[PDB]
């Protein structure tokens, strides 16, 4: 152990988070980011409609 | 029970490759699938005769 | 009232297609009324006034107690060092010998008498509550149960279509919980561990980690 | 029609002989697998593991 | 180097997220065509 | 091999995998049939 | 009358007559192979069960496909029976409910000089039989004799020993033949006749396949000397190394 | 009598102030006993008997239910478990759920997949009955009809109307019972004929008395 180190190549870990700081920073980046976008849903038109999409 | 089967499979062949060349035949021409509708349902039902009878005899082989 | 598939006739029901008709004054004009009182215990119009003020304040409990038991649970299973991680054995924290440090950090609350938490609670609780019911400088005349203004800061609800929609998600985000805070009791009498961990091992072996193993548990002996 | 040619799969592997297990001692052979992990944590430790 | 790893988590997941919810939002109606 | 009922049918079977590269060769004869309308 | 209610949704009645009656309905081949014009004029979509299937021209007019009818209901009726009477004796025989007898080509074999076949009830239990093997056919020619003769007639006695007391110590005669509506229903299933309509679809379809069954109980049990119960599940065991054509070559 | 005015009451001649003016006697079971005032009104009142008789008819099918697998051990007839409350752990057992000492009948081995074919099976008839389904829509809700009596028993209204306070006070009886089987396996722990059989046995010394101390705080 001459140095330390973060010994986690190999391991398969999922998504590479080995902190459970980066699951909260995996996820809170997230909601944050649908936060801002679920508000901003209101000027992106109102689609709720029987068909309304960019048909053909 | 060989040569039963082989005669047997040699005619196989025989009506399949009238199978491939008459039926595209009886569909693309003008009014051929209303002349020969039952011409077809003989050699399609052979067809189906055979390949059971080619089916049953290789447990006998 | 406008065409907003929640309110009038045209309304979604309890049991589906297998419905029929609603009772005769439950007419689709208020939160959730998806016509379920089949034993009429609201027939009254009066006494179906006093359980919605009953419904909704157990309602917004209820959504805190469901994040709160879990999230202090939750983040105790990440290293935060708490006292005791798990809701309901989360009150004796105060018996223990540092005290209640909140996060598990003594230079924040630092709670030691179980008198003094209580009578504090009182001297609040009994204010607050007595402000819902009149008066309080934060508002004097407003309603039972939506008294906006200094209760709505952000100003979410000023549209009356929006304010009439987002009634409907806040009673049926309250049912949700209020059904699933009634599961935090009965899955800790029965199973007497934390619900996430009862949540980790349905995760480990569904088959074997469901409620039946536990269903001979009070057998008469 | 898609998800009911997986179970040909899974049927065969568990009531009709079985496939050939490579990691069998000895050199590997058909094996029938009796017991299939299923658990939701390690099936999905593939998908989100890195590349 | 722990302290790096959580900053580019915040960092990828930002944009990545900028970019689903990026196209989600209508961009398909973003076109000088008209109809 | 194949079996013994079988083994005089070597030679059509030996055939068979070439068939599909002759369907999309069909397929530039019969335009040149309809000269390409 | 009978307002009555859909099973899953909200509207019951009759789904659709005009997928089985009048000239669109249901054939024994799809438009392409057959058209509308090579129907037999004699078939037309005004009974059950009519796909217009009839290459060999056995029926002329209508008629004469009416007394067939009686052939071909009359058969279905007592098949349906007998591959209810064939399977589930032969599953209690396998899982161990002692039938004795319970396989059902050598059923008669097993009651012979000895009697005393052996009658399980589901759920009453097992109970045997002490009756002998003559005991049976005078009763069964006793009863038959009086059952078919009922038939033959069009009335029989008006007392209701079988199984219902509706009082009607009387005879009937206005019945349809092929639907004996009158005693015969006791659980309703009666008041629109667009529902019967529809439930007489359901009985010939349901019953021709069950004389399919019964012919292919016989012939399979004639090949490999098994009840077809047994016949089931051993190609499920394993299907590729027990099928027909692993049979025919099983002494090679 | 069971009707009107003069008819049965649940304090008998002691009762002739104590019945309230809305329970006059055109209801079965109308014997005049609100003494909480539950059902003073008219709608509430209609809604409670849709309550008390489903509660009747499953106490009826409780009862029969709970008694006839412990009649039959007495009768020598194995089971695998006899007691009623003790009954449902048994396809948890090593050779499951027989219908009776009978391997060849059902054979249950699965808890969930009997579970999730009664919510289908019992969600749909349970819909059936308020609203409408296949044996018909628009009938009385509790007393609706034809396919459910076949044998023609709901004619002669006065003999129909008769028949109905033979229903209920069978039924009320059920209820009443179904609450003794609860208590009386709570308490003791075995079952109610068994326990039937230990108060024949002495029953001086046999009674609730004798587990009277039983729930005592022991602290
Ligand atoms: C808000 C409702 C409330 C509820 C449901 C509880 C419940 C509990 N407290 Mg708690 N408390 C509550 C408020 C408060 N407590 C405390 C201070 C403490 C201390 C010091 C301790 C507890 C303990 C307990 C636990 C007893 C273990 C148990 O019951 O076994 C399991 C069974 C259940 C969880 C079922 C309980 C459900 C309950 C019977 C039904 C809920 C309805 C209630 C009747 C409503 C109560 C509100 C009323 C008073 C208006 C239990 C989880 C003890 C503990 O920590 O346990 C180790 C303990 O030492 N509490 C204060 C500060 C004064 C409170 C403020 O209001
Ligand atoms: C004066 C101080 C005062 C304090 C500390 C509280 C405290 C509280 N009130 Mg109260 N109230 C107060 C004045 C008044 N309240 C009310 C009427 C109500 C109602 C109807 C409700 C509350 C609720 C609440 C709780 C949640 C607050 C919230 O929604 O934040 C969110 C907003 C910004 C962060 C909180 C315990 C809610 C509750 O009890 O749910 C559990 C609730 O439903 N209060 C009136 C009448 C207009 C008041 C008048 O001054
Ligand atoms: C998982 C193990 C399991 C097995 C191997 C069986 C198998 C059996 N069940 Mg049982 N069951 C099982 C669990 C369960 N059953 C049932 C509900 C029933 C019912 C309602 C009935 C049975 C019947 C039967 C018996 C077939 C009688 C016969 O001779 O064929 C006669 C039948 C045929 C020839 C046609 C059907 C073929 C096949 C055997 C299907 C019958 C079995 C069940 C419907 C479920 C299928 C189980 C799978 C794993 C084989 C047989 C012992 C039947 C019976 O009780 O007869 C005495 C019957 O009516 N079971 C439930 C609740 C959903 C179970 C859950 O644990
Ligand atoms: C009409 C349908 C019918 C069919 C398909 C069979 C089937 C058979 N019976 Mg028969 N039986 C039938 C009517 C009846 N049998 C019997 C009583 C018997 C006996 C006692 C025996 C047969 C036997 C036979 C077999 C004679 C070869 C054959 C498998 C023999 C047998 O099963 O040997 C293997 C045999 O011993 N049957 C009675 C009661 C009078 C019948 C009613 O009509
Ligand atoms: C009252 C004496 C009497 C007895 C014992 C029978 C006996 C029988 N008849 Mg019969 N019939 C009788 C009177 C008459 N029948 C018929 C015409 C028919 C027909 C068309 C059919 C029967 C059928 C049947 C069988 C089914 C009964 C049923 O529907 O169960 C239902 C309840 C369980 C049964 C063997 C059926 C059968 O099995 O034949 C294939 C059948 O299709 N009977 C007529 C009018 C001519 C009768 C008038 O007296
Ligand atoms: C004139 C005499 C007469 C008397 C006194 C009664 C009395 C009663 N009748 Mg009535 N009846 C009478 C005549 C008649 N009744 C009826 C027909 C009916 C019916 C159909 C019904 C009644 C019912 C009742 C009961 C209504 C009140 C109640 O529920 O108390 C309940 C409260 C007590 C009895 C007191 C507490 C119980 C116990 C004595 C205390 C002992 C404590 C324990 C030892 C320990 C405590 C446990 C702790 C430790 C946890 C009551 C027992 C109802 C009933 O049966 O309720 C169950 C009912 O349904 N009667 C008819 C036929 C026309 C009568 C004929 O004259
Ligand atoms: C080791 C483990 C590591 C883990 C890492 C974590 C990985 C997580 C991977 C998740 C990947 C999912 C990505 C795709 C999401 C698609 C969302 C979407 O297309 O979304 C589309 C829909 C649109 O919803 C609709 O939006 C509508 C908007 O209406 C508005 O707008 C309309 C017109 O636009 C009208 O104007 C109308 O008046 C107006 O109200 C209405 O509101 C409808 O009611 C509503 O259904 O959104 C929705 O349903 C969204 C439903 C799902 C939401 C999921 C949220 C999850 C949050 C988790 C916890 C986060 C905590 C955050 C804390 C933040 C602070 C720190
Ligand atoms: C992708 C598959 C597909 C689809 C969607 C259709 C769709 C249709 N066909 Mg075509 N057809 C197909 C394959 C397909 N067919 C094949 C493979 C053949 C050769 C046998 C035909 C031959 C055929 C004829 C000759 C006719 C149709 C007709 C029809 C029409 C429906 C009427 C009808 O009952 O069909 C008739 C076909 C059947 C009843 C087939 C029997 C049902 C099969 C056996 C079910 C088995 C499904 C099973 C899961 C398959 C296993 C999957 C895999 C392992 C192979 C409809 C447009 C009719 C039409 O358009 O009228 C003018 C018509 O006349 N089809
Ligand atoms: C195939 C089959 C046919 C049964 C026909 C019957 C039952 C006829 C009844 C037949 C009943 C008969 C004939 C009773 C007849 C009684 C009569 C006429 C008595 C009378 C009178 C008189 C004399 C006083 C005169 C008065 O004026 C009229 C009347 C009426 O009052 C049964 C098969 C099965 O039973 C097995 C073999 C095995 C089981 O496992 C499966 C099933 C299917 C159940
Ligand atoms: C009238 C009046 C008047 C005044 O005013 C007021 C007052 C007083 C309040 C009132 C009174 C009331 C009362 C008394 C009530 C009661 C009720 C009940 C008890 C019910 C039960 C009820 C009961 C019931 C249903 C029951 C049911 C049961 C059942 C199904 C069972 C089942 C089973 C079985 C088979 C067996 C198996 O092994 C199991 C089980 C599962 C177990």
């Amino acid at each position: 152990l001459v140095d330390e180190r973060m010994n986690g190549d190999g391991t398969g870990r999922p998504f590479g988070v080995n902190d459970p700081v980066l699951g909260w920073v995996l996820l809170g980046v997230f909601g944050t980011m649908w936060a801002i976008w679920f508000i901003g849903q209101k000027d992106l038109g109102d689609f709720e409609d029987a068909d309304d999409g960019l048909k053909l | 029970m060989t040569s039963i089967l082989q005669v047997a499979l040699l005619a196989l062949i025989f009506v399949s490759f009238a199978l491939v060349v008459g039926v595209p035949v009886v569909f693309a021409t003008p009014n051929g699938w209303t002349d020969n509708k039952g011409a077809v349902f003989s050699g399609l039902s052979l067809w189906l005769l055979l390949v059971f009878v080619v089916g049953i005899l290789n447990s006998f082989v | 009232t406008p065409d907003s598939f929640w309110y009038g006739p045209e309304r979604p029901l309890f049991l589906g297609a297998f419905t029929g008709e609603p009772p005769s004054y439950l007419t689709g004009e208020f939160p959730g009324d998806y016509g379920w009182d089949t034993a009429g215990l609201s027939a009254d119009p009066e006494t179906f006034k006093r359980y919605r003020e009953l419904e909704l304040i157990h309602a917004r409990w209820a959504m805190l107690g469901a994040l709160g038991c879990i999230f202090p649970e939750l983040l105790g299973s990440y290293g935060v060092p708490f006292g005791e991680a798990v809701w309901f054995k989360a009150g004796a924290q105060i018996f223990q010998e540092g005290g209640l440090d909140y996060l598990g950090n003594p230079n924040l609350v630092h709670a030691q008498s179980i008198l003094a938490i209580l009578g504090t609670q009182v001297l609040l609780m009994g204010a607050i509550e007595g402000y819902r019911v009149n008066g309080g400088p934060l508002g004097e005349g407003l309603d039972k149960l939506y008294p906006g203004g200094s209760f709505d800061p952000l100003g979410l609800a000023d549209d009356p279509d929006t304010f009439a929609e987002l009634k409907v998600k806040e009673i049926k985000n309250g049912r949700l919980a209020m059904f699933s805070m009634f599961g935090f009791f009965v899955q800790a009498i029965v199973t007497g561990k934390g619900p996430l961990q009862n949540l980790s091992d349905h995760l480990a072996n569904p088959g074997t980690n469901n409620a039946f193993a536990y269903a001979t548990k009070f057998t008469p002996q | 029609m898609l998800g009911l040619g997986a179970w040909l799969l899974v049927w065969k592997a568990m009531y009709f002989g079985g496939v050939y297990d490579t990691w069998a001692p000895g050199g590997g052979d058909v094996r029938v697998i009796t017991n299939p992990t299923t658990n939701a944590a390690v099936i999905f430790g593939y998908l989100v593991k890195s590349p | 180097m722990l302290t790096l790893k959580i900053f580019v988590y915040t960092v990828v997941t930002f944009f990545v997220c900028l970019f689903i919810f990026g196209f989600l939002s209508n961009d398909p109606a973003r076109n000088p065509g008209k109809n | 091999k194949l079996p013994e009922a079988y083994a005089p049918f070597a030679p059509i079977v030996d055939v068979l995998p070439v068939i599909p590269v002759f369907f999309i060769l069909l397929a530039f004869v019969w335009q040149a049939a309809v000269s390409f309308r | 009358g009978k307002a009555t209610r859909g099973w899953l949704g909200g509207q019951g009645g009759a789904a659709d007559l005009d997928k089985w009656y009048g000239p669109d309905r249901k054939l024994f081949l799809p438009s392409g192979l057959y058209d509308r014009s090579e129907i037999p004029e004699y078939l037309n979509g005004e009974l059950a069960g009519d796909y217009g299937y009839d290459p060999l021209g056995l029926g002329k007019d209508p008629e004469t496909v009416a007394k067939y009818r009686e052939n071909e209901l009359l058969h279905a009726r007592w098949a349906m029976l007998a591959a209810a009477g064939i399977l589930i004796p032969e599953g209690l025989q396998a899982n161990g409910a002692n039938i004795k007898g319970g396989t059902w080509f050598e059923t008669g074999a097993e009651m012979l000089n000895g009697g005393t076949l052996n009658y399980f009830a589901v759920p009453w239990g097992i109970v045997s039989n002490p009756l002998p093997l003559f005991a049976v056919i005078a009763v069964e020619v006793g009863l038959m004799g009086a059952v078919e003769f009922y038939r033959r007639n069009g009335t029989g006695p008006a007392g209701y020993s079988p199984g219902i007391g509706k009082f009607d110590s009387s005879v009937f005669d206005g019945l349809d033949p092929l639907y004996p509506g009158g005693p015969f229903d006791p659980l309703g299933l009666a008041d629109d006749p667009e529902v019967l309509q529809e439930l007489k679809v359901k009985e010939i379809k349901n019953g021709r396949l069950a004389m399919v069954s019964v012919l292919g109980f016989a012939v399979q049990s004639y090949v490999t000397g098994e009840g077809p119960y047994a016949n089931w599940t051993k190609h499920v065991a394993d299907p590729f190394g027990y099928n027909l054509l692993t049979v025919l070559g099983a002494e090679e």
